[PDB]
């Protein structure tokens, strides 16, 4: 199934992190903001800015 | 080459318009193979376009030295300030103390 | 550069436009009363149009 | 009981609060806006601003 539209978007950016040296930092911000995009609506206004 | 690892610098070029500042700019990128680009400053008033936007706004879109972040690849691109002398200063609150 | 179809009424920008009323992948694309660009909430679209 | 709940979010906070000794006075702006955040439908953007 393509219809996934969700677990899609965080497998896509994930793997498109892996290559760079991550701050710690940042990876703590990245890592929240992709628990909570992986939980949310997928059409609502915050899905779309998130 | 001499002390290890890279390092960044600041330089100001400064002549009679027309003697060719802007392209030894283009042809050093070339020769220290780091990536290039530029952006004017002439003229602006409000900081947002070198500060990105705070992203509740509905329209933000993060600053252009991000965005040549995002096309550049290099941690380390030879950004090019350029007509500095002529920055837009009008307005209320300089934005020239953000660039500095 | 158009809307991502998720957004109401999401029609590609205008460009695609011209492509499909004149039916042909060669137009004269002609831009109008540039001098007044600029300005948004994006500071301006300038950029995308180099 | 497994899987996720908003209360989870709640516990962040007040984990992060339990070491640092607050005065009184904030003691309670916190209490009452903790209170608050719990009944929100999440979605709201009340929600994101509290
Ligand atoms: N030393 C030079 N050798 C060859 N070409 C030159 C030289 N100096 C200037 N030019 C020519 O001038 C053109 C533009 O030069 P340049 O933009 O550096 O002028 P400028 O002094 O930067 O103007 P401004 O500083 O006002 O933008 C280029 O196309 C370049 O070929
Ligand atoms: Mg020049």
């Amino acid at each position: 199934l393509e219809k996934d539209d969700k677990d899609a978007i965080e497998e896509k950016f994930r793997e498109r992190l892996k290559e760079l040296v991550v701050p710690k930092h940042v990876m703590d911000v990245v890592d929240e903001e992709l628990s909570k995009l992986g939980l949310l609506d997928n059409h609502s206004s915050e899905f779309n800015v998130t | 080459q001499l002390r290890g690892s890279t390092q960044g610098k600041i330089l100001c070029f400064y002549g009679p318009p027309g003697v060719g500042k802007t392209s030894i700019a283009r042809s050093i990128a070339r020769a220290l193979n780091r990536e290039y680009f530029r952006f004017s400053v002439g003229g602006m008033t409000d900081v947002a376009e070198i500060k990105g936007h705070r992203r509740t706004y509905v329209g933000a879109m993060p600053g252009k030295i991000i965005q040549c972040l995002k096309k550049t690849k290099t941690e380390n691109p030879l950004i090019l300030i350029d007509e500095v002398d002529k920055i837009g200063r009008g307005y209320q609150g300089d934005p020239s103390s953000a660039l500095l």
